[PDB]
């Protein structure tokens, strides 16, 4: 079919909320009505384009589903399906493809409501961004504000343990059941001694998380950060960023899977912040993916003042 | 001994 954006008009455009914390499952929604001005055929389609600051998928990853996010059918005013929808992760564009519905009608009216999330990579810092959305070649302007919970967290002492992390991608569609997680080791960039980091596939009870952390289920890459002030708030981290120096090879025989569902990492005495990128898997029990990372250390000078900090992750799913 | 957490979301 043909692109029929000039034949479709969106109205009553609404954004549920303009300010939120994407590190606390903050998201928003967009709702609009549309009407087909002219007659169109089955197969014809119209689109919506998100701006740089937004994504239609958030922390759900569709890279194993051809980078294409399936969307719930779009309905007429009358409750029947007018269009089947698809979201393209790469171009951040929804494509609404008219069904046979449209073949015997005129004056077709529909509406949709779709969740919207931050783009962790293009809005990596707290602040305000242009959230201008394009629907059927028309602009609907907004301002988005992200108050990210700071990744810089830890015991409040110059030599205290400090660590955080965020699950930034979960593949719930393909059946492969993968997840990507960023861990910031020592984000306060303190001088710490005998530092250990534990990446757990669960929080307090093994049976309560679908996480699966092991030598066969998990891959880790470790980066020494050069300038900590460049690090994101969104937990996005580019493994090819020149601000990151890969040291995975140095940790080759310093990562242990001595315990179930747990990756132990021996950092030792450190004075720089690290990024640990985790690619993992979760099981088929239908339990939530619930993780916890823990860093422990002592004062590098007195070998006393033991300290330990934990950080929990879990994600939520929204519907349109 | 202390801690916090964060949470994400998607569709």
């Amino acid at each position: 079919g043909t692109n029929v954006n000039d034949k479709v008009t969106a109205s009553n455009f609404k954004l549920e909320k303009t300010t939120f914390d994407p590190n606390q499952s903050g998201n928003t929604f967009m709702a609009a009505n549309f009407t087909v001005t002219d007659k169109v055929k089955s197969g014809d389609y119209f689109t919506a384009k998100l701006p740089d600051s937004l994504t239609g998928n958030g922390d759900v990853d569709y890279s194993n589903s051809n980078n294409t996010m399936p969307i719930a059918d779009i309905k007429s005013t009358n409750g029947d399906v007018v269009a089947k929808a698809t979201y393209d992760i790469l171009t951040k564009t929804y494509t609404f493809v008219f069904t046979d519905y449209v073949n015997n009608k005129e004056n077709i009216n529909g509406q949709f409501s779709l969740p919207l999330f931050t783009d962790r990579a293009k809005a990596p810092k707290s602040g305000t961004y242009d959230a201008n959305i394009n629907i059927a070649d028309e602009m609907f302007n907004n301002k988005i504000t992200y108050n990210y919970s700071s990744p810089i967290a830890g015991i409040d002492k110059p030599n205290g343990a400090n660590i955080s992390s965020q699950i930034i991608g979960v593949d719930t569609a393909s059946g492969q059941n993968t997840y990507k997680q960023t861990v910031f080791v020592n984000p306060k960039q303190r001088v710490l001694g005998n530092t250990w980091v534990y990446i757990k596939g669960y929080q307090d009870k093994i049976e309560e998380s679908s996480g699966k952390v092991s030598a066969t289920d998990t891959k880790l890459r470790i980066f020494e950060v050069n300038d900590t002030s460049k690090l994101s708030e969104s937990y996005y981290a580019d493994p090819n960023d020149s601000n990151l120096k890969e040291v995975t090879d140095q940790f080759k025989n310093r990562i242990y899977y001595e315990h179930p569902n747990v990756a132990s990492i021996k950092f030792g005495d450190i004075t720089k912040t690290y990024v640990v990128l985790v690619e993992g898997h979760y099981d088929n029990t239908g339990k939530n993916l619930k993780t916890q990372v823990i860093q422990e250390n002592v004062d590098p000078v007195t070998n006393r003042d033991y300290s330990i900090f934990g950080w929990n992750n879990e994600n939520v799913v929204r519907y349109g | 001994s202390s801690g916090g957490g964060s949470s994400g979301g998607g569709h």
